[PDB]
């Protein structure tokens, strides 16, 4: 399910909210990708250092 | 007008999660009245539904729009 990468110092994971299938409010280590047109949060992105 | 903005935001956030469809459900079971009379105040249905053209979502305002067409 995941996609990974790392840039600058960051280790980013990306979960499309589809395949999360169990959803929650998370603390601030979560960026939420927003569809340009429709404006939803369709994937949560996580960080690490 | 404060409160106007306060709630205005509140939907321009909660929308941006639920995406205005799941919110179609949650409303459809909500029975929110002081917000949404179907039973009176066609004027206040212009204020409601207009106001949700102003927020911009206005796609959960439909049935009330029909009602606007109905009273007359």
């Amino acid at each position: 399910p995941n996609l990974l990468f790392s840039m600058c110092g960051f280790e980013v994971r990306i979960l499309p909210r589809q395949r999360m299938e169990e959803v929650v409010s998370n603390d601030e280590g979560v960026w939420d990708l927003v569809d340009e047109r429709t404006k939803q949060r369709t994937a949560k992105a996580y960080l690490k250092v | 007008p404060q409160g106007r903005i306060f709630i205005k935001f509140l939907f321009q956030e909660l929308v941006n999660e639920l995406g205005l469809d799941e919110l179609q459900l949650r409303l459809n079971s909500s029975k929110l009245d002081g917000m949404f009379p179907l039973e009176g105040d066609a004027e206040h249905i212009r204020y409601s539904i207009n106001f949700f053209t102003a927020i911009g979502l206005g796609l959960l305002t439909e049935d009330m729009r029909s009602r606007l067409t109905i009273i007359q």
